[PDB]
This record gives C-alpha cells, structure tokens and sequence, in this order.
RNA sequence: GGCUAAUCCCCCAUGUGGACCCGCCCCUUGGGGUGUGUCCAAAGGGCUUUGCCCGCUUCCGGAUGGGCCCGCGUCCCAUCAGCUAGUUGGUGGGGUAAUGGCCCACCAAGGCGACGACGGGUAGCCGGUCUGAGAGGAUGGCCGGCCACAGGGGCACUGAGACACGGGCCCCACUCCUACGGGAGGCAGCAGUUAGGAAUCUUCCGCAAUGGGCGCAAGCCUGACGGAGCGACGCCGCUUGGAGGAAGAAGCCCUUCGGGGUGUAAACUCCUGAACCCGGGACGAAACCCCCGACGAGGGGACUGACGGUACCGGGGUAAUAGCGCCGGCCAACUCCGUGCCAGCAGCCGCGGUAAUACGGAGGGCGCGAGCGUUACCCGGAUUCACUGGGCGUAAAGGGCGUGUAGGCGGCCUGGGGCGUCCCAUGUGAAAGACCACGGCUCAACCGUGGGGGAGCGUGGGAUACGCUCAGGCUAGACG
C-alpha cells in the first residue's frame, strides 16, 4: 500500500506545490479520550490544478523535493474555505502569546 | 609490522591512476563531442561523439564505471548532442542516432 | 442544556430510587428507551411506559424495590443497588468482545451498545461483538 | 482535573534527591582525614560523639562519624566512608567503615562484628 | 546444610511432638513426655499471646522442621507449588512428600527422615534400578523405589526392614519387604497425610 | 553465498545444533534465515537428527551451499537419494 | 636508466545478447515490447591433453545481502517563544546504483511553530529485564537485532561492497627515533601493564569439534571459537554424619538455694563411609580423504582431540569445616553482670542523667546457613501525580471579575456514508526469554523438542448502536 491520506488544501504560495492539511483522530494511550491531531503534508501539483480551500487525496511518493514526498491524488471535495480559515486563524493566534 | 596487504595500496594506486586517465580521455572528448554540436559541424561532432560513446561503454567494461555510470553518460551525451543540432542540423552522419 | 442523556436517565433513575419513588419521568428517545427495555428484562425496573407532559414526550420508569423491613430504617433493600456510566462524552469508552468486564462477578450487568444493537455482558459474548460500554448495574 | 486537562497537562512524574553525594553513586568513596575530632549533639541528648572531617576521592569534603568505641584515627589517616547519618549531630551525613585502610577495628568487641570491623576471637 | 543439631528440642520449640528421631520418638524418652515447654531460660515462664505474625511463622517452621528441608528448598519448592496447577497447599505437600529421601523414609528404610537422607546421599538406594544419592530427587509416580542388592545385606537396611515385616505403609505406595522393592503408586492428599499443621497458614505465611 | 550450516545451541559439555540456512556472513550463533533442522552429537535421544528435505530441497534449488558436516547430515536423511 | 612473463593492460573480430538517442505499441512515475542507427565482449590453466575438471565473457531469471523513501511510536526544561538563506518551492544542470537543495546557477518568496517550532539538558535504540494484583514505574549489563565510533577533526582512493579499527592523504594533542634535516606510532581485538576507582580474571590450552578466508586438492590461516584457570559475583545440587544414649556428668548461666537452664547436646555404643588411595575409563567423531559406481546417487570403507586420564563405572576407605546477623516496638527471640547524659546505640519512634529486656560482655533465644550482614541504586509499599485510583467551605488547593480566540464538550426524528468503534480472514508480530507439555545430563540449575499465547500494524470481507459526518425534519435548549 503506497499510502493515501485526505486533507484540506490550506497553502497554495509555492511554484507547483500544495500545502495540505490532514487530521488524525486517535484514543490517547492513557487517558483514552479520542484526541484529535494533524499535520501538513507537502504535497506535489505539477499542474497547478489544486487550489486554496480544496480537499484532496495525497499519496505516498517517490520524493519530490527535500520535503515533498507526496503528491495529489485526487478531488474529494472542492469548497472548505471554512477549514482553511480554521488553520489560518490559529496561525494567526501566534501573534500573541510571547514578549 | 610490515603487514603484507602494504601491496594491496600498492596496487589501488595503480587501479588509480588507471581509471583517472580513462575517466579523463571520456570527458574531453565528450566537451569535444559538445562544443562541435553547438558548432553545429554535424558530421564532426558525430565521428567525436561515436569515439566518446564507444569509450564509454569501454570505460563500463571494467572497474572505471560500470553499470548505469556508462548509461547515463552516454544518454546525456546523445540527448545534448542532438539537441545542440538545432541551429539547421540536418544531421550528416547520423551514425550514432536512430533517424 | 443537557450533556449526557444516558447518564442523566441513570441518573434520574438513581435519585428516584434513593428517595423511594414509585415511578419518574425521564424524557425520551429511543436510545434511551433501548437502555430501558434491557433494564426490565434484566429485573430492574418494573417497566416504563411513553407518555406526554405537556406534549412533550417522556419515559414513566416504574421502581423496583425490596420489601420492607426490620428493626430501625424500614426501608427495603433497593433493586437497582447500583447504576453507572462508563463511557461520556469525553472520554469514550470501546472494550473488545475479549475485554467486556465480569459485573459483581456475575450477579451485575454492562450495558453494552453494539453494531448488533444494545445488549448486556453476556448477550455480547454469546453474540461475539464488542462496543460503546456504556453502563453498569447491580 | 478533567480527562481532556489530563491530556492537556497530565501528572508529574516526581523527582527525588540524593540523601549522599559521595557523588559517584558508589556503595563507598575513599578519603583522608583533616579534622579529627568530637562533637556536641542535637537537643534531645548529651554526649561526646568522634567524628573525622575528610577529603573523598569524589572532589568532595565531608564530616563523618567514628563508630565503635575505640578508635585510633588521626588527621592523615586515610579511610573509607559510609553513608547513614548521625540523626542528632549537625552535617555528619556518612558513617566511617572500620578495619578497612587506616580505621582499624575495634578492638575487644566480641558481639556484632560483621559491623565494627573485628575478626574473630580464637579459642581452647 | 540443613539444620544438624539437638533435633528433639525442635520437637520442643514448636510445641507439639515432630520425630525426626525415629523409635525414642516413640519410646517414652522424647522429652515430649514430662517436658514439653520450649528451650532455655524462659522456656518454663507463661506464653505471651503470640502475634498473628508469630503463628504463621512457627506453623511454616513446623512444616518445614518435619522435612529437614532447607529454606531456600523449601520455599523455591513452595512457589513451585503456587505456579502448579490446582490448589496449592496441597500440591505443595505432595510435592514434599515426593521427595526422595522422603519417600526412603515412607517406605520404612530408614527409621528417621534424616538417617534416610543419608540413605539416599551414600548411594544404598536406586529407582527404576538405577542408583540416586540426591535426596531431593523427584519420585514421579510409578517409579519404583528399592533398595541395592549391594547393601541389601547391611546390618541397618534388613534391619530396619525385619521390623518392618508386616507394618502397613501409606497409600499412595506399595512395598515389598522380601526384595525391599517398593512402588510410589500416587502422590498423596492432605487427607492421604496426618501432618500436624494447618497448610493455609504456611501459604498465608508466604503472603506478606 | 546463502550457506546451510550447523550453528550452536547447546550448553558447555552440551551442544546441541540449530541446522539452518543464512548468509555466509553472520554468526554461527546469530540470526539465520530459516532452521530446518536439529543434530546432536552426543546422541541422547532416538532423535538426533531430523530434517524436513523437501525444505532442504528448497534451499537447494536456489544455490545453498553446506557445509560438509552439513551435507551428512542432509544426506543421512537423504535430502540426496534420488532413487 | 635498462631487461621481461602472465588469468596485468590495450586494439581489431564475431553479437547469443546488452547499452544508449529518436519512432511505435502496451503499461503507467524511470515497468515491458519493438524497429532503425551507434557503441559493447572474453583467459587461460590442470590432467591420464581426442575428453574432462578448474576458470574466463555478454545476457536473463533466482537466492541472500543491502541503499534510499513514507505513516506511526520514541526523555526533561516553556524561568527556551519564536526559528529559518540552501532556508521553502521551481526550471535547467552536476553527482549517484538510485529519488532528493544532495550540490550548482538562475527564478519565485516561501517553509516551521503553543498539536511546543528554536534553544538548552540528558541519552545509543529494541528484543527484553527488574518491580508491580494489575495499569504503571525503572532499566537496556551478558545473549540476539539495528545504529554509531576505532586518539581528536577533515578527506578521499581502491573495490561488488568502505569513506575502510590491525589501508592511504592532511591538520591537532601526546609517546618514541633523531646526524636537527626529518621520520615511527594508534589494544574501545586476546591476554597483560599502567593510571584512575569501592571494584572487575590468565601475558594458559587447542584447531579435536563448530564456524569463516583462500585452495582442484592436500592444506595453510582463524585470541571467531571450543575448553581450562582465577573471584561464593549469581543460580542449582551436595558435605560437615546416621541410630541408640541420663528423669539427665562436668564447666558456664540464672536461682525464690528447693531448684531451673544449656540437653540427646556431649562422653561413650554401634552402622554408613565426604575427602583420599587403586584399577578401568568415555561420549563429543564422521566428514573432508579411501576404494567400488561415472569425482552424481547409492553402497560399503578406513584416519582424525584441546578439554583429559577429566566426567563416569568397579574396588578399597577416614566421623570427617561453621558461620553470620539479630532478640524495646514495627518484628520471631529475655535474662544476669558491667557502665551511670558517660561510654555508647540509633531506619523511624527514641534508648543511656544507678535496678538499662535499647549501650558493652555473658548465658540463653530467634532467623538464615557457606554464607550472613552493610552501603549504594531501582520498583514495591505510595490510592503520596490518583488511566485503573486523589483532591480544593475551615486541612495544600477556585484564578479578583468579566468578554470572549483556539480548544474540549453537544437536545429530539429520519436518511446517506462507514472515519472512529466492532467482528471474521489473512499477512506480520525473527530467535532467545517468558507460559504449557514431554525429554536430556543420577536431580536441579542448565539444555533440547513441541505446543500455545500476544498488544500493534498491512490487506480483504462484514456490522451500523453509540461517536464523527453529509442531507432533511423538529421545538423541550438558546435567541427574538
Ligand atoms: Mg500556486
Ligand atoms: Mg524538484
Ligand atoms: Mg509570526
Ligand atoms: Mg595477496
Ligand atoms: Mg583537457
Ligand atoms: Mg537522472
Ligand atoms: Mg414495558
Ligand atoms: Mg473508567
Ligand atoms: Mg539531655
Ligand atoms: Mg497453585
Ligand atoms: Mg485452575
Ligand atoms: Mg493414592
Ligand atoms: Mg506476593
Ligand atoms: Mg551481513
Ligand atoms: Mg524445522
Ligand atoms: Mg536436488
Ligand atoms: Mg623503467
Ligand atoms: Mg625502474
Ligand atoms: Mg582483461
Ligand atoms: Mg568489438
Ligand atoms: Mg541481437
Ligand atoms: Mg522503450
Ligand atoms: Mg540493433
Ligand atoms: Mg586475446
Ligand atoms: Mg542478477
Ligand atoms: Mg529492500
Ligand atoms: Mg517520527
Ligand atoms: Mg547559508
Ligand atoms: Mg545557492
Ligand atoms: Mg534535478
Ligand atoms: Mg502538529
Ligand atoms: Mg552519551
Ligand atoms: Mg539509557
Ligand atoms: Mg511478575
Ligand atoms: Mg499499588
Ligand atoms: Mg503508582
Ligand atoms: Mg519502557
Ligand atoms: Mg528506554
Ligand atoms: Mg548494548
Ligand atoms: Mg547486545
Ligand atoms: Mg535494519
Ligand atoms: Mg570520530
Ligand atoms: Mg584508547
Ligand atoms: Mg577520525
Ligand atoms: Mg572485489
Ligand atoms: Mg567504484
Ligand atoms: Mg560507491
Ligand atoms: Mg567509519
Ligand atoms: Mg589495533
Ligand atoms: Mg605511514
Ligand atoms: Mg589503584
Ligand atoms: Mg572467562
Ligand atoms: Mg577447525
Ligand atoms: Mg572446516
Ligand atoms: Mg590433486
Ligand atoms: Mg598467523
Ligand atoms: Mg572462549
Ligand atoms: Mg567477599
Ligand atoms: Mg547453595
Ligand atoms: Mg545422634
Ligand atoms: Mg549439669
Ligand atoms: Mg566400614
Ligand atoms: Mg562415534
Ligand atoms: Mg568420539
Ligand atoms: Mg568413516
Ligand atoms: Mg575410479
Ligand atoms: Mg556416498
Ligand atoms: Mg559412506
Ligand atoms: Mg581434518
Ligand atoms: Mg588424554
Ligand atoms: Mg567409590
Ligand atoms: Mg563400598
Ligand atoms: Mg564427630
Ligand atoms: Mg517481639
Ligand atoms: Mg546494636
Ligand atoms: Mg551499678
Ligand atoms: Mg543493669
Ligand atoms: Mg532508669
Ligand atoms: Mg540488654
Ligand atoms: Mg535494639
Ligand atoms: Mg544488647
Ligand atoms: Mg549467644
Ligand atoms: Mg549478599
Ligand atoms: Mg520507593
Ligand atoms: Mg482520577
Ligand atoms: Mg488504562
Ligand atoms: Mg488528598
Ligand atoms: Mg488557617
Ligand atoms: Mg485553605
Ligand atoms: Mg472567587
Ligand atoms: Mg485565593
Ligand atoms: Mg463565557
Ligand atoms: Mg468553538
Ligand atoms: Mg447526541
Ligand atoms: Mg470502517
Ligand atoms: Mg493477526
Ligand atoms: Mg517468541
Ligand atoms: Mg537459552
Ligand atoms: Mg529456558
Ligand atoms: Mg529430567
Ligand atoms: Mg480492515
Ligand atoms: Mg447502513
Ligand atoms: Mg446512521
Ligand atoms: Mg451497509
Ligand atoms: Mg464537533
Ligand atoms: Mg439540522
Ligand atoms: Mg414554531
Ligand atoms: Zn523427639
């Protein structure tokens, strides 16, 4: 199984390349709550066909860049710019909490 | 002291110098090969580039390249060859490409 | 707002109990009504019935108790000795077939809510599927 | 605190310190003597208690008590050092090992000898 | 070595009468009769009520004493006993029982568990026709415990053995006293042994 | 070279042999690729030796090599009779 | 500077086939086919030399070994909050077996971070181990797996493979040689020395076995290894005798002066017979080779020990080492004398300032026993970081109050999906350990053989209550 995994396009800025966005939820290995993580793939649109706020399927790679091992599979739903937001409001909760 | 595998440097010294000078003939010739074709002097830059190939494969046939180190070689070579014959190459000898 | 229905169901059915009530209205769904069906046949509750208040519609547990009694406190060994969730919002809880737990050796239940429906312990080992374990009695 | 804070936050695993740094961790530290001397106990007793200031091997300089009764110690003597404190005499945290280096055993003693360092007495 | 010294006082110390004396344990010498109370000064003074600890010792000390079992046997041999499948008093006794010296002693060889041990140790028995010297050896049921033909003429073993002429020996074995041939047909029950002691308060010893 | 070799399981005064294929480059005694056999030299049980040819076999069709303690031992059970 | 052989090097030839450029087809990341053009091979040696053995060349597959890449897991500090220039992507290129900022130029301006980036501290990781009723805590010595390093730092060459512990270049520290010009080293390989330390072995034996290198072989090499030596370091077995023997010697102990204790203990009686002496005396070892058959199969068939004259079998044979802690409570075991806040004891409580069962001896007692105590460290106990399994009115603990971001959490009805969750199948979960059974050394320790278990993750199939989710209702919450 090459591995495939699905997230929300969050991140279009770079030359061919899509930052992509894919949670996990799994039981904490003690306290046993389900914890919900994730992380951003960097994912490969040779194309440009991918855009901001899409949902995408992403596949383990042979290795694009240092950093880009994967690359975009397929559609699976055009439109959450709502999860976008999501991320590019926690980043944008960095702002406080420092000096 | 004086353990006797003292010969084995000995010999990789020799190997050494060996592959170098091989390893050497193969590039200058392949510049040749190149600038003939930026030339765009097809016949010549043919004659040059067959001598180069077959000394690679040469080179292959033992310890200086081997393997794919001689494929790569020569398919760069060729590509650029044929590539550098447009500036109207109406490539003369053709003895090296497939029509 | 209410948070976990099922344990305020069990809940509402725990205080009942305690002050010795004949009967009391948990309002309805038919989750809830599923973990009640498995409580009557278990022998805890006498039954419930679905009924309206003010036209919104609720669940009649009716009680069980023991009878009366000797000496000082008269009052009858409860039916329902125990009741407790397990599983909340909050931390959810799965066991395996090979996980779900022995009730007071026995003499106690689990109820378990399966992909083959709600059961006690023992209907989900003889059925052999495991699930949301969601309280014990006893 | 609630599940989701101990997954926040979650217990501390606690720490705990080293009642003796004859540093090392080592079972015991070799020295040598400075101070020879006696001391004055805590409140609850009256006494005169033989205890050696000493250097270890350890970089580490320490008070340390002269168990038994006779002891022969002297402000070169080189000695090997114990751990166990003194519970009402200040800042002695090591107990002197008799019959070992310079320490001798103590002489006389015929009962609990694997401590105080005395061979056994011979018979006929 | 297990403990080598003034035995029948063992008989005093733990209160109630252990032969590891052979005939005396039983002919009315054992001191048991007309000095029962404990050794040394203060064996002859009152008892104070013993500590819940102090009973579960001196049972396990009993249990024990009887065997002439090392400690650390004994003990290694118990927790065997709590692996063991099935209820572990018991198989403990069994497996104590099942020891070869034991077994010598079972079968009326030797008068005493000890002179047994010697028995086995000097190599004056085989099983299954093969000589054995370790007391600790395990008799397996269905083995076959005999005296050697080499020694069947000592002064001792027919000795012991003439006297032995038409005493019963327990259950869980058979013997013959013509070819001192003998059989360990089972490991034997608590009900199979008269043991002076209560076994649940040697497991409870070992809890803590 | 894949060899097939005894490796050495026993205890001091006791060896007791793991038969097994793997790599010529590993310990005697470190992991090998599969163990078809067993081999005892002081011979205290009716089974000193067994095999399983038709992995002997196997493992010979794709170029092991024994050793010559080895190969007795195959050929004792005859992973070779080809009768 | 000169001579010269080769399975050393080179050049033509042949082209089974293969490499490469462009075309076509299939396939789908650089997989496979094909056509044309170009380029590519080789080594000889031994015999009984008419035939075989040993090799050599190009290719295709196999096997085993590896490179690289991805998900997930992998300690403490937030009194480390921002980090980032090849840094983040791209186009072309160099490099490699091979993807890749791995490198280089040129272009864009990105990449990471409270889901803890950066920083600092510690640290080889795992199989497993110890502890624990479990969850968990602690750890990673020996054996097995992986990594990494070989005086410190850099570097490449050779090669299938290395950036190479007993190969090479350079810099640095140190030791030694030095005609002062310059050279030589590299035990974290077996032993051994030296320092440091509380402390850790022999400069032994052997190539007989097993394994590895080269060899057609015979055979050489092997401080891998198999053994022996040392140290109670650990485990396991074993001995210091067995039975009889006083209403109980003497000495020593208390004493209420009647006696009580040591104690069946001893003496002595009798029996066995550790050590030790004597003879026999191993397995481990049947291959390689021998011959017959064809150097196959098969069949017979002989040589080959370090350990060792050891293990062991037979014979003969001597009553033949005991220690250590403890006895106020926790805690099993009490009395006399001595000392008199001293000397001392001491894990905690706390003993000793004249009757001390707590100090020191003695008698006696308990516990263990070739051990027994001590210190150190780990888990336990400790439900005292509380997932199992704790708390916050006065005991430590509600933030001075609010608004509200991320986040956590979410009423009732129906439907889709099936991500969580559950079930089945299968792959994997090496071996060793652990658990079960049987067996092998007289037993065990130790070993073998077999069985079984196992969280987790891959794949396929299935269920849909709950949890997600998507679509549609609702009005009991919320707002109006
Ligand atoms: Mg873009
Ligand atoms: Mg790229
Ligand atoms: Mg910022
Ligand atoms: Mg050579
Ligand atoms: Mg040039
Ligand atoms: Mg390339
Ligand atoms: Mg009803
Ligand atoms: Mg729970
Ligand atoms: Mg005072
Ligand atoms: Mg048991
Ligand atoms: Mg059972
Ligand atoms: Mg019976
Ligand atoms: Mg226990
Ligand atoms: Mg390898
Ligand atoms: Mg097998
Ligand atoms: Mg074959
Ligand atoms: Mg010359
Ligand atoms: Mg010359
Ligand atoms: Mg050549
Ligand atoms: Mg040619
Ligand atoms: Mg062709
Ligand atoms: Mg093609
Ligand atoms: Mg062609
Ligand atoms: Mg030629
Ligand atoms: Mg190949
Ligand atoms: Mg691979
Ligand atoms: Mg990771
Ligand atoms: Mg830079
Ligand atoms: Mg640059
Ligand atoms: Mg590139
Ligand atoms: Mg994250
Ligand atoms: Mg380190
Ligand atoms: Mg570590
Ligand atoms: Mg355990
Ligand atoms: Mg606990
Ligand atoms: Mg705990
Ligand atoms: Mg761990
Ligand atoms: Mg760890
Ligand atoms: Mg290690
Ligand atoms: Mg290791
Ligand atoms: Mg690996
Ligand atoms: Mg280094
Ligand atoms: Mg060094
Ligand atoms: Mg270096
Ligand atoms: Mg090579
Ligand atoms: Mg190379
Ligand atoms: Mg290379
Ligand atoms: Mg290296
Ligand atoms: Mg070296
Ligand atoms: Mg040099
Ligand atoms: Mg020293
Ligand atoms: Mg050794
Ligand atoms: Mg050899
Ligand atoms: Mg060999
Ligand atoms: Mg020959
Ligand atoms: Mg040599
Ligand atoms: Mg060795
Ligand atoms: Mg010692
Ligand atoms: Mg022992
Ligand atoms: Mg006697
Ligand atoms: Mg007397
Ligand atoms: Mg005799
Ligand atoms: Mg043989
Ligand atoms: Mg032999
Ligand atoms: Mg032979
Ligand atoms: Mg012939
Ligand atoms: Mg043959
Ligand atoms: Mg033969
Ligand atoms: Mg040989
Ligand atoms: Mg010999
Ligand atoms: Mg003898
Ligand atoms: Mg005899
Ligand atoms: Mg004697
Ligand atoms: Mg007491
Ligand atoms: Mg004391
Ligand atoms: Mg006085
Ligand atoms: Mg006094
Ligand atoms: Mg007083
Ligand atoms: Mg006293
Ligand atoms: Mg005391
Ligand atoms: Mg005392
Ligand atoms: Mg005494
Ligand atoms: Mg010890
Ligand atoms: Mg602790
Ligand atoms: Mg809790
Ligand atoms: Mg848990
Ligand atoms: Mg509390
Ligand atoms: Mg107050
Ligand atoms: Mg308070
Ligand atoms: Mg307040
Ligand atoms: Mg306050
Ligand atoms: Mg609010
Ligand atoms: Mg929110
Ligand atoms: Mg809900
Ligand atoms: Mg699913
Ligand atoms: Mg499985
Ligand atoms: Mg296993
Ligand atoms: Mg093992
Ligand atoms: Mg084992
Ligand atoms: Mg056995
Ligand atoms: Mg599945
Ligand atoms: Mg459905
Ligand atoms: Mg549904
Ligand atoms: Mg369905
Ligand atoms: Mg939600
Ligand atoms: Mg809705
Ligand atoms: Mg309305
Ligand atoms: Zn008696």
């Amino acid at each position: 199984p090459k591995k495939v995994l699905t997230g929300v396009v969050v991140s279009d800025k770079m030359q061919k390349t899509v930052t992509v966005l894919v949670e996990r939820q799994f039981p904490h290995p003690l306290y046993g709550k389900v914890i919900k993580r994730s992380k951003k793939y960097l994912a490969h649109d040779p194309e440009e066909k991918y855009k901001l706020g899409d949902v995408v399927e992403i596949i383990e790679s042979r290795p694009i860049s240092k950093r880009k091992r994967f690359r975009v599979l397929r559609l699976v739903e055009s439109g959450r710019m709502d999860l976008v937001e999501k991320y590019l409001i926690r980043r944008q909760n960095y702002e406080s909490l420092s000096k | 002291r004086n353990l006797s595998a003292l010969k084995r440097h000995r010999q990789s010294l020799k190997r050494r110098l060996r592959n170098k000078a091989k390893k050497s003939a193969i590039k200058t010739l392949s510049k040749k090969a190149i600038q003939l074709a930026q030339e765009g002097k097809a016949e010549e830059a043919l004659k040059i580039m067959r001598k180069a190939e077959s000394l690679i494969d040469k080179a292959a046939k033992g310890s200086t390249l081997h393997k794919n180190a001689a494929a790569r070689r020569k398919s760069r070579l060729m590509r650029k060859v044929r590539q550098l014959l447009e500036a109207a190459g109406a490539p003369l000898i053709g003895g090296g490409l497939s029509a | 707002m209410l948070t976990d229905p099922i344990a305020d169901m069990l809940t509402r059915i725990r205080n009942a109990t305690r002050v010795y009530k004949e009967s009391t209205d948990v309002p309805a769904s038919r989750f809830k009504e599923e973990i009640l069906r498995i409580l009557a046949r278990e022998g805890f509750i006498k039954g419930y019935e679905r009924v309206d208040v003010d036209g919104k519609p609720y669940l009649r547990v009716y009680l069980k108790y023991g009878p009366r009694r000797q000496g000082p406190d008269p009052r009858p060994e409860q039916v329902i000795h125990h009741i407790r969730r397990i599983s909340k919002p909050g931390r959810r809880v799965y066991v395996g077939v090979k996980e779900i737990p022995r009730v007071r050796r026995g003499l106690g239940i689990a109820i378990l809510s399966t992909s083959k429906g709600v059961l006690t312990d023992r209907e989900a080992r003889k059925l052999g599927v495991g699930g949301e374990l969601i309280c014990e009695v006893w | 605190p609630t599940i989701n804070q101990l997954v926040r936050k979650g217990r501390e695993k606690v720490r705990k310190k080293s009642k003796v740094p004859a540093l090392k961790g080592a079972p015991f530290r070799r020295g040598v003597c400075t101070v020879v001397r006696t001391v004055t106990p805590k409140k609850p007793n009256s006494a005169l208690r033989k205890v050696a200031k000493v250097r270890l091997t350890s970089g580490y300089e320490v008070t340390a008590y002269i168990p038994g009764e006779g002891h022969n110690l002297q402000e070169h003597s080189v000695v090997l050092i114990r751990g166990g404190r003194v519970k009402d005499l200040w800042g002695v945290r090591y107990h002197i090992v008799r019959g070992v280096y310079d320490a001798a055993g103590v002489k006389d003693r015929k009962k609990s000898r694997s401590k105080y360092g005395t061979k056994k007495p011979k018979e006929a | 070595g297990r403990y080598i010294g003034p035995v029948c006082r063992l008989c005093r110390r733990e209160g109630v009468k252990l032969y590891l004396k052979g005939e005396r344990c039983y002919s009315p010498k054992c001191a048991m009769e007309r000095r029962p109370y404990p050794p040394g000064q203060h064996g002859q003074k009152r008892a104070r009520r013993p500590s819940d600890y102090a009973v579960r010792l001196r049972e396990k000390q009993k249990l024990r004493r009887i065997y002439g079992i090392s400690e650390r046997q004994f003990r290694n041999l118990f927790e065997e006993a709590s692996k063991k499948k099935g209820v572990t008093g018991s198989v403990f006794l069994g497996l104590l029982e099942s020891r070869l010296d034991n077994v010598v002693y079972r079968l009326g060889f030797a008068v005493s568990r000890r002179q047994a041990r010697q028995l086995v140790r000097h190599g004056h028995i085989t099983v299954n026709g093969r000589r054995v010297d370790l007391p600790s050896y395990r008799v397996r049921p269905g083995d076959e415990i005999a005296v050697a033909e080499k020694s069947r003429n000592l002064e001792l073993i027919r000795q012991n053995l003439e006297a032995m002429k038409g005493r019963k020996v327990g259950p869980w074995l058979s013997l013959d006293v013509e070819g001192m041939k003998g059989k360990f047909l089972r490991l034997p029950d608590r009900e199979d042994l008269a043991l002076p002691v209560n076994e649940q308060l040697v497991i409870e010893f070992y809890s803590r | 070279m894949v060899k097939i070799r005894l490796a050495r399981f026993g205890s001091k005064h006791n060896p007791h042999y793991r038969i097994v294929v793997t790599d010529a480059r590993r310990k005697r005694d470190g992991k090998y690729i599969e163990k078809i056999g067993y081999y005892d030299p002081r011979k205290t049980t009716p089974d000193w030796l067994k095999v399983d040819v038709e992995r002997a076999r196997y493992w010979l069709s794709v170029g092991a090599q024994p050793t010559d303690t080895a190969r007795r031992l195959l050929r004792q059970a005859g992973v070779f009779r080809q009768e």
